[PDB]
DNA sequence: ATCAATATCCACCTGCAGATACTACCAAAAGTGTATTTGGAAACTGCTCCATCAAAAGGCATGTTCAGCTGATTCAGCTGAACATGCCTTTTGATGGAGCAGTTTCCAAATACACTTTTGGTAGTATCTGCAGGTGGATATTGAT
DNA sequence: ATCAATATCCACCTGCAGATACTACCAAAAGTGTATTTGGAAACTGCTCCATCAAAAGGCATGTTCAGCTGAATCAGCTGAACATGCCTTTTGATGGAGCAGTTTCCAAATACACTTTTGGTAGTATCTGCAGGTGGATATTGAT
C-alpha cells in the first residue's frame, strides 16, 4: 500500500497547475457569490455571463499573485508553510492595507 | 510678470470660516493648491471617462457625482455628494 | 410571481480544495489550516470593491444589467487592467 | 447687477474659473451648467475638511499658523483622508510617530 | 487614384481610424497630420513584436494557433514587454512555471 | 447588430507577415485587441497631458514621440521611435 | 581627496532616513544597498524630468518637470506646483 | 565615565527624527548626485533651485517609506536588524522589480 | 535599593523671516442675445438573461495515519552601537550672465465643407481542419528495503 | 542498487468547435480637394535667478570596545499532507419566457457662440508679529553601583 511522502504530491500539483490556464474555482459557486455581493449593493441586477467570467478571471489572477507574494514572505521567515501573517505582510507592503 | 493663477485666495477664505484665528504658511498653502488641483484632475478625468463610456458629449453634475462616488471613500463621498447637490439647488433656486 | 431564492453564505463555495489549487498555481508547497478563512476574507474584499465600482457604472448608465465592460472599467480603475473581455 | 455664480451657489470656491478649467482641459466637448457648481462645492468641502483637522493639529502643538507638518498629521491620522491621499507625498510633512512594539526595551 | 494614408505611410495599421479615435477621444483641440501616422506605426510595431514571440511559443508547444497562454509566455518571458504590461492580466494566460529553490526535495 | 469595429483585420495581417503559417484563436485576438486599445489610450493620454503642460492645443507627431519615450522601456522605445519617425518621413514625402 | 558622488550620501544620513522609518538596528551592508536603490529612484525620475525639459526645448529642468515626472512614476508630490 | 546601552540612543533618534520634518541628506552632495545622473541624459543642464528641492523631498520620503516596509520584513523574520534581503523583499512585493 | 550623569520640559524673550494687508490695473468672468446640439419621451424590436430541470461525472467532505516542520531552547562568536575629535565638507552669502519667458509677427498647417469612393464589419453558408481528449503502451520517478 | 507501484510521456485517431473563407453587401468611414482661420516657430530683450565662488562654521570619518544579536544545532509536539471512502453538486444541454438593452424620430430644452460691460484676482510692495531658538533651572530617565 504505497505512499508518496509529504511534499511530493504538493510539488506535482504546483507543476500541474503552473502548466495549465483553466479557472480553479467552480463556476456556479463563484457565480452565486458574485450575485450575493452585488445584490447587497443593489437589488434586481442582472449580469452578462461574460461579466461574471471577467470577474472570475480577475479574482483568480489576483489570488494567484497574492499567493506568490505570500510564499515569498513565508520563505523570508525561513518557513515553507504559508500562514495568515504572510498574507497580511504581503497585503500591507502592496499598499492594500499599508 | 504674467499672471500665475492659484486657489490660495479661496483656500484662505475657507480657512477663516473654519478657524478664524488660524493662519497658514506659504508652504502649507502650496500643499493645499496641489491638493485642489490633484482632486480636480481626478474627478474631471473620471467624469470624462464616464461621458465617453456612455457616448455622451457632455459632462453634467451627474458625471461629477458618479465620479465623486468612485473616487472618495465612503463618508467623504456622502458629504461631498450632499454639498454638491446643495450648491446646485441653491444655484438653480436663485433668480 | 416567483421571487429569487435567498442567497446566503456563498463565500463557503470557495472551498478548501479550490483555494489549495490557487495556492499551487502561485507556487505554494505547504498551507496552514488558517489560510482558507483568511483567503475567503481577502477574496470577499476584492470582489466587493470591484463589484461596487462595476455596479456604479451600471447605475450611471441607467441599466439593470452589469456588463463585461462595467467590470473591465471597474478593474482598470482599481489598477487591475484585464485583457480579453472588450475595451 | 452682475452676480457671481459662486455667490449664487453659496460658495467661496470660483465657479467660473472651474467652468473654464473644465472647458480647456479637453475633458468633454460640452459642459453642463451644474457641473462646475457641483465640482467647486466638492473641492471646497474637501478643503474645509482638511483645514478643519489641520487647524486642530496646529492648536494641539500650541500654534496659530498651519504648516505642512500639521497637514500631514491631519491627513495620516484620518482614515478616509489617508486613503484618498495614499499615493501622495506632502513636502515637509515628515511621518507619524510610530515605533514597532518589539523594538521597545524591556528592562 | 484614391490612396489610403496607411499605404502612403507604409503601414498595415489604419491611419484614418487612428486619426478619428484621436479626434473623438478629447485628447486635444487639434491633431497634427503626422500624429496618427506615427501612432499607428508604433502600435503596429508593438503588435508585430508580440506576435513574433507568441508565434514562437506556439511553435515551441507544437501548435499552429496562437492562444492566450502563448501570449502570456511571450510577454512574461520578455523583460521589456513584461514591464510595459506589468499591471495587466491576460485572461486564460496562466503563469510561468516557477518553483522557489528551497521548496525542492532533499539537500 | 450595429457595427462593432476592432483591430482584428490589421493584427491578422501583421501575424501573416511574421509567421505566415500561424493562426490565432478569437480569445487571443480579444487579447491583442485589448492590448492595442490599451497602448493607444496610454500614448494618447501622455500626449494630451504633455501638450497641456506646454500650453499647446495641437497633438503632433512630436508629442506622440515624447509620449512613446515616457511610456515604453529602453529598446522598445528606440525601435518604436524609428518606426514612427520613418512612417512620418515616408508619409510626408509620399504625398 | 576625490570621492564618488553617490558616496556623498553618507552612512549617518542613511541612518537618519532609517530612523525616521522606525529602524532600530542596521546591518553594515544596508548603506551600499540603499545607495543603489536611491540611484535607481533618481535615474527613473530624472530621466522623465529631462524628457519633459527636452520636449519644452529648454536647458533648465523646472520644478514642474520634476513634479510631472514624479506623478507619472506614481510618486505624486504636493507643494512644488501643479 | 558614562555610556548608554546598545539601542537606547537608536530609540532616541527614532523619536527625534519622527517628530521633525527637516531633510536628512546634506544638500550639496545631493545636488551633485542629481547633476551627475542628469548629465547622462542631457549635457549642459541647469536646474531651478525648487527642482532639486522637489527631487530631494520626493527621494527622502520614498526612502523613509521603504525603510518602514524593510523594517516590517526584518521583524517578520524575527529580527530587529534590517538587512539587504529585507529591502529586497520589500521592493519585490511593491512591484518595483522581480 | 543610591547616586549621578545626561536627557528633557517648561517658562520666558525678542528680532526678523515671513506673514498679513493694501492698492491699482486688467484678464477673464458675466450679461445679452442668437445659433447649434443633445439627450431623454415615446414606441418598438430581438437578444440574452433567467429559471428549470434531468442525468451523471467528477470533485468535495470526511476520518485516519504519521512524516517532518515549526517554534522553543540554548549558546558562542560576530557585528553593529556607542562614543570622543579635529579636518573636511558643508553652508552661507553676493557677482556676473545664461536662459526663461514675454510679445508680435506671419505663414504652413490645421479645421470645416460637402462631395466621392472604399472599406470593413455582416449575416449568411460552406466548408476545413487544428486539436481535445482518450488508448495503448513505452519510460521515468519515487520510496522502501 | 533493486525493484515495484504509479505517474509521465508521446505519438496516433477520431470527430467536432471554432476557425477560415467566400461572398455579396452596403452603411459608415475615409478621403478628395476647396474655402477658411490661426496656432505656434521664430526672432528679439531684459530681468530672473542660476552657476560660481570664496569666506565662515559645524558633521562626519575615524578606531576601539563590548552588549547583545543572529543564526546554528537539537528536539518534541503537533500540524497538515496523503489517501481511502462515500456521495452531493456542478456541469452540461437543452426548453420557454420576458426583461431590457439597443435603435430610431421629435425636437423643447440645454449648450455654445460672438459681442460687450465690469470687475475679482493678481502682482507689486508696505507693513506687522508668530515663533525659532536662545536662556535658566527644575525634573525624569538611564545606567551604573
Ligand atoms: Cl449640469
Ligand atoms: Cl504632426
Ligand atoms: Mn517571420
Ligand atoms: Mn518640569
Ligand atoms: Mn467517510
Ligand atoms: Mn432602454
Ligand atoms: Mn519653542
Amino acid at each position: 500500500p504505497h505512499r508518496y511522502r509529504p511534499g511530493t504530491v504538493a510539488l506535482r500539483e504546483i507543476r500541474r497547475y503552473q502548466k495549465s490556464t483553466e479557472l480553479l474555482i467552480r463556476k456556479l459557486p463563484f457565480q452565486r457569490l458574485v450575485r450575493e455581493i452585488a445584490q447587497d449593493f443593489k437589488t434586481d441586477l442582472r449580469f452578462q455571463s461574460s461579466a461574471v467570467m471577467a470577474l472570475q478571471e480577475a479574482c483568480e489572477a489576483y489570488l494567484v499573485g497574492l499567493f506568490e507574494d505570500t510564499n515569498l514572505c513565508a520563505i523570508h521567515a525561513k518557513r515553507v508553510t504559508i500562514m495568515p501573517k504572510d498574507i497580511q505582510l504581503a497585503r500591507r507592503i502592496r499598499g492594500e492595507r499599508a | 510678470r504674467s499672471r500665475k493663477e492659484s486657489y490660495s485666495i479661496y483656500v484662505y477664505k475657507v480657512l477663516k470660516q473654519v478657524h478664524p484665528d488660524t493662519g497658514i504658511s506659504s508652504k502649507a498653502m502650496g500643499i493645499m493648491n496641489s491638493f485642489v488641483n490633484d482632486i480636480f484632475e481626478r474627478i474631471a478625468g473620471e467624469a470624462s471617462r464616464l461621458a465617453h463610456y456612455n457616448k455622451r458629449s457632455t459632462i453634467t453634475s451627474r458625471e461629477i457625482q458618479t465620479a465623486v462616488r468612485l473616487l472618495l471613500p465612503g463618508e467623504l463621498a456622502k458629504h461631498a455628494v450632499s454639498e454638491g447637490t446643495k450648491a446646485v439647488t441653491k444655484y438653480t433656486s436663485a433668480k | 410571481k416567483r421571487h429569487r431564492k435567498v442567497l446566503r453564505d456563498n463565500i463557503q463555495g470557495i472551498t478548501k480544495p479550490a483555494i489549495r489549487r490557487l495556492a499551487r498555481r502561485g507556487g505554494v508547497k505547504r498551507i496552514s489550516g488558517l489560510i482558507y478563512e483568511e483567503t475567503r476574507g481577502v477574496l470577499k474584499v476584492f470582489l466587493e470593491n470591484v463589484i461596487r465600482d462595476a455596479v456604479t457604472y451600471t447605475e450611471h448608465a441607467k441599466r439593470k444589467t452589469v456588463t463585461a465592460m462595467d467590470v473591465v472599467y471597474a478593474l482598470k480603475r482599481q489598477g487591475r487592467t484585464l485583457y480579453g473581455f472588450g475595451g | 447687477k452682475a452676480k457671481t455664480r459662486s455667490s449664487r451657489a453659496g460658495l467661496q470656491f470660483p465657479v467660473g474659473r472651474v467652468h473654464r478649467l473644465l472647458r480647456k482641459g479637453n475633458y468633454s466637448e460640452r459642459v453642463g451648467a451644474g457641473a462646475p457648481v457641483y465640482l467647486a462645492a466638492v473641492l471646497e468641502y474637501l478643503t474645509a475638511e482638511i483645514l478643519e483637522l489641520a487647524g486642530n493639529a496646529a492648536r494641539d502643538n500650541k500654534k496659530t499658523r498651519i504648516i505642512p507638518r500639521h497637514l500631514q498629521l491631519a491627513i495620516r491620522n484620518d482614515e478616509e483622508l489617508n486613503k484618498l491621499l495614499g499615493r501622495v507625498t506632502i513636502a515637509q510633512g515628515g511621518v507619524l510617530p510610530n515605533i514597532q512594539a518589539v523594538l521597545l526595551p524591556k528592562k
